[PDB]
DNA sequence: AACGCGCAGACC
DNA sequence: CGCGTT
């Protein structure tokens, strides 16, 4: 029974392959960032979805996403009160400036506030409660390259001002660009593609 | 090569064993713990090569 | 995918499930037996039931009891149909819900031997006593993983996966299965491409053939990366209808006949 | 104005690689200098490196319109 | 099937179950513990195949496997 | 049936109400999601030779920014609609300035009636939907993902942009059912926003032709 | 304190907006009503 | 040694279920499964034994 | 009474 | 073969 399954399976399968690999053989990507069959017919505004390779891509996981309300809020606001944790992680020079510069406050709230707006847009995107997620970067694996690498020792305080953080990852997302171009219907498609890698 | 950072579980890694101690330091050396490309705890095989 | 409370509770599910099911007198029905009883009030059957109610012939088509109370249904109804179905020609007396036997009496009134034979076969071939046609027998399984259970955020924030009744069916219609109360008509999908086509848009098609695929090639716990089935998904959902991958679906593309002629069909697209 | 990527494809360098190598197999000016090696090929990823090939690629775009990049304009990848 | 006596009322209750619990489908087997944790729902409980260690979630419905 | 008909009635008008809604044309928010005992209490729930007969029941929208286009929503009796009742319609219709509508027939028109709607469509427009598909709204479908009708100023936007002529664009048969939803034409293009796995959001395009 | 005062008056604003759209549906419904009577 | 005392005395243990199995079937006790026939069930006892 | 079509069937 | 129209 089992050769004979070997054999039928072998024979099916060549035709099958056949007909999946004529039916898309003229399919590619142009250099205008869309994939188009031989007509120029556009299959895919951009490749996958996201405009991305199938290679450098790997397996991560949504922290922000099955959180508990209670737990997601304590673990993503940065309470910027308990000025004895604030001095236990940051430095002196910096928890007076996060404890009187207001504008950082709200710089903080406006952050957790978008922290909120991307879970509800994961929970209604991601039915069914699934983390296991396929993205480009892997960035727990860069963080852990970047501590062996600067000896960050996670025990002193370290010097990283929030607003750095804010600010450096904003510019990021502003650099990382598929859709290039100003026009609102660009930048719209721009953040539709790489809204779940942001 | 190079200075690689990595985990990976072993394959007669008991499962009852992270949330017990010895999560850090496995009796059975499992729990590959690979760190500036230099191998600390763990033992290699298809789930790591 | 029950919608109401019948979600929870088994029985008021049993119900739904057998409205969606396909019924029959084949399936109601123990045995018949056609007879030339003279005089009605005569009965060469010792039967106690046209003297209270009341051709020269019938038909006794006496009706099992377990597969009645099984589907839940009633002689009136069964005689309203059977009488509707046929017009007000003939006169169908029904048994009370409290003897044993579950008899009735079909009289025809106004070649005539074998009209009886004729009517009784074609009404016993198929007659739908309460289901839709096409589904033939319907299911009844729990759902035991993420990919049929119902989520529900609670207001702590958690999913908790909620644990409910589903039906699984055995025929195409989804048109008519969706329109039934206590029917999840967001669920409830179908497992067919051309109905899905014909019922929900192309791009419901295409989400249906995607999510299909991906089970039938996941099934074997392999992976394969979503842009490769996305992009299979999208040279077949291109042109709005659904292009076949064989010859008679490739070939009707404007593509050009070396590139036809390249797959099958050569003679033929040159 | 040009919108397309300024990144060098794959398919582009290795292109550009056969053609140098080739055009210089057929005896012609470099535009690097030599340390000591006569492989047309390594000759050719020794000028990519430097960026100096003289070749600028014309990209086609869907429409018909078609952008000219130099190797010394847009970035190499690799 | 309101004016039916005790015994036929019985009777017919007695069937429609019979027939409710034969309409069901069998639930898939497996072995039940709590000692792996579903991503999919956060939950313990969860039942065990081995042919190829396969998890089924038991509250959430986490599928997965381990080799 | 009686319940039953009153049943149906009822979740035909709420799929009336909730397309008419998404077209645009303006409609009271109660209505819009009314449940059944008002129902009842408004016709009468003796559809069986009663008050709530067909024709009566019959709603007429006009669009949100356009208080002069309206449409009906016509529900003829005759199972097998023929042609007499649509020139009816057609000749009461004449009086007003109205221009579109929207049949609902029990059963499938006899064919001739299609050539007359067909070409009373110029002059007016006039589909048909059947009750077996206004049981249930499509859109709430989960298959079903985020349709929007664009218009033609943000079209060519489009293919200004893309450099891309309409032609090349997908294809989506006027027939779908989305597209009689929606109740596009030949030569419109609808757009469609996807929950993609790889990108949360992906929007595409499709013409219909 | 100021900030969250004028925002609630904001939302008032829209409840009158909510409520001027109903009373002018009402008044359109009153008349849109007679075509509705007399088309039968 | 004590393998083989472990496998045979499982085998028997399987073969007098199956016998049992086999004996409930023929005297008429073992109850159709919903959704599958009498011989369905017997098979599917049979097998998962 | 004959013609316009559409579904089903049969046949290739 | 059936409906509806001319």
């Amino acid at each position: 029974e089992g050769l004979i399954d070997t054999a039928v399976k072998t024979a099916e399968t060549g035709y099958i392959q056949r007909r999946l690999i004529k039916s898309m053989e003229s399919v590619m990507v142009k250099y205008d960032a869309t994939v188009r069959n031989s007509i120029n017919q556009v299959v895919q505004l951009r490749y996958g979805e996201d405009g991305l390779a199938g290679e450098s891509v790997e397996f991560q996981n949504l922290a922000t996403l099955k959180p508990s309300n209670k737990a997601f809020e304590k673990k993503f606001r940065f309470d910027y009160t308990n000025e004895r944790a604030l001095r236990r992680t940051l430095q002196e020079d910096l928890v007076k400036d996060v404890l009187s510069n207001a504008h950082i406050q709200n710089e903080l709230e406006r952050e957790f506030e978008r922290m909120r707006e991307d879970r509800e847009v994961l929970r209604v995107i991601f039915p069914t409660g699934d983390s296991k997620v396929v993205l480009p970067c892997n960035l727990l694996r860069m963080i852990w390259n970047a501590q062996k690498i600067f000896h960050i020792n996670p025990r002193l305080p370290s010097d990283l001002h929030p607003i750095k953080v804010v600010e450096g990852v904003k510019e990021l997302s502003k650099k990382l660009v598929i859709v290039n171009g100003d026009d609102p219907l660009s930048r719209q498609a721009q953040e539709n593609a790489t809204l779940l890698f942001n | 090569p190079g200075h690689i950072n990595c985990i990976r579980t072993h394959s007669t890694h008991p499962d009852d064993e992270d949330s017990g101690p010895y999560k850090h330091i496995s009796p059975g050396d499992t729990k590959v713990v690979v760190e500036n490309g230099e191998l600390i705890m763990g033992i290699l095989c298809k789930k790591s090569l | 995918f029950l919608l109401g409370q019948s979600a929870r509770d088994a029985e008021r599910a049993k119900d739904i499930l057998c409205r969606l099911e396909h019924t029959t007198l084949r399936k109601v029905t123990a045995n018949t037996a056609i007879y030339y009883d003279p005089n009605p009030q005569s009965t060469v059957v010792a039967e106690d039931q046209e003297w209270v109610n009341v051709s020269p012939w019938l038909l006794r088509v006496e009706l099992d009891r377990k597969h009645m109370t099984d589907r839940k249904l009633t002689m009136e109804q069964i005689a309203e149909k059977i009488n509707a179905g046929f017009g007000d020609d003939l006169n169908c007396i029904f048994n009370d819900d409290n003897a044993e036997k579950l008899v009735l009496r079909i009289r025809i009134m106004n070649d005539d031997d074998v009209f009886l034979r004729c009517i009784e076969s074609n009404m016993l071939t198929d007659m739908t006593l309460q289901g839709i046609e096409q589904i033939s027998k319907v299911y009844m399984h729990l759902p035991q993983t993420d990919n049929k259970k119902k989520i529900i955020i609670t207001e702590d924030g958690e999913f908790k996966a909620l644990q409910e009744w589903i039906l699984e069916t055995d025929g195409v219609s989804l048109m008519r299965v969706l329109s039934e109360k206590d029917v999840d008509p967001v669920r409830t999908t179908s497992n067919d491409i051309v109905e899905i086509f014909t019922v929900l848009g192309i791009e419901a098609v295409r989400k249906a053939l995607e999510r299909e695929l991906y089970h039938v090639i996941s099934f074997d716990g392999s992976y394969v990366n979503y842009r490769h089935l996305a992009l299979l998904c999208d040279t077949m959902t291109c042109r709005g209808h659904l292009m076949a991958i064989t010859r008679h679906g490739v070939n009707r593309q404007d593509t050009g006949p070396l590139m036809k002629c390249s797959f099958e069909e050569t003679v033929d697209v040159l | 104005k040009r919108i397309t990527t300024p990144y060098m494809t794959k398919y582009e360098r290795a292109r550009v690689l056969g053609t140098r190598a080739l055009q210089i197999a057929m005896c012609a000016p470099v535009m690097v200098e030599l340390e000591g090696e006569t492989d047309p090929l390594l000759i050719a990823m020794k000028e990519l490196k430097a960026r100096k090939i003289p070749i600028i690629i014309r990209r086609y775009l869907p429409d018909g319109s078609y952008e000219d990049w130099g190797v010394d304009e847009l970035i190499i990848s690799d | 099937e309101e004016m039916a006596s005790d015994e036929l009322k019985e009777m017919r209750k007695n069937l429609t179950k019979e027939a409710i619990r034969e309409h069901q489908m069998a639930k898939t087997g497996g072995t039940q513990t709590d000692l792996f944790t579903c991503g999919k729902c956060k939950k313990k409980n969860c039942t065990y195949t081995q042919v190829t260690t396969f998890v089924v979630c038991n509250e959430c419905g986490n599928r997965w496997k381990f080799c | 049936d009686d319940e039953e008909e009153t049943y149906r009635l009822w979740k035909i008008r709420k799929t009336i109400m909730q397309l008419c809604h998404d077209r645009g044309y303006l409609v009271t928010q109660d209505e819009l999601d009314q449940t059944l005992e008002e129902f009842k209490a408004q016709f009468g729930d003796k559809p069986s030779e009663g008050r709530p007969r067909r024709t009566d029941l019959t709603v007429l929208v006009a669009h949100n920014d356009d208080p002069t286009d309206q449409m009906f929503v016509f529900f003829p009796e005759e199972p097998k609609v023929g042609i007499k009742t649509i020139k009816v319609y057609c000749q009461r219709m004449q009086e007003e300035n109205i221009t579109r509508a929207l049949i609902v027939v029990q059963q499938g028109m006899t064919p001739s009636a299609k050539q007359s709607l067909v070409d009373m469509a110029p002059k007016y427009i006039l589909e048909q939907f059947l009750q077996q598909e206004l049981l249930i709204n499509i859109t709430e479908h989960e298959l079903v993902p985020e349709h929007v009708v664009m218009t033609k100023e943000e079209v060519t936007e489009l293919l200004a942009r893309y450099k891309l002529r309409e032609n090349q664009l997908p294809r989506i048969q006027a027939g779908d059912p989305v597209a009689r939803y929606f109740g596009i034409k030949r030569g419109q293009v609808v757009k469609i926003i996807r929950p993609s796995e790889t990108a949360g959001r992906y929007i595409t395009y499709r013409l219909v032709q | 304190r100021q900030k969250l005062l004028k925002e609630q008056e904001e939302k008032r604003l829209r409840e009158k907006e909510e409520q001027k759209k109903l009373l002018e549906q009402r008044a359109q419904y009153v008349e849109k009503t007679k075509n509705i009577l007399m088309f039968t | 040694s004590k393998t083989y005392q472990d496998i045979q005395n499982t085998i028997k243990k399987a073969k007098q279920d199956v016998i049992e199995v086999i004996e409930k079937a023929h005297n008429n006790e073992l109850e159709p499964t919903p959704g599958n026939t009498l011989r369905q069930t017997f098979e599917n006892q049979v097998n998962r034994i």
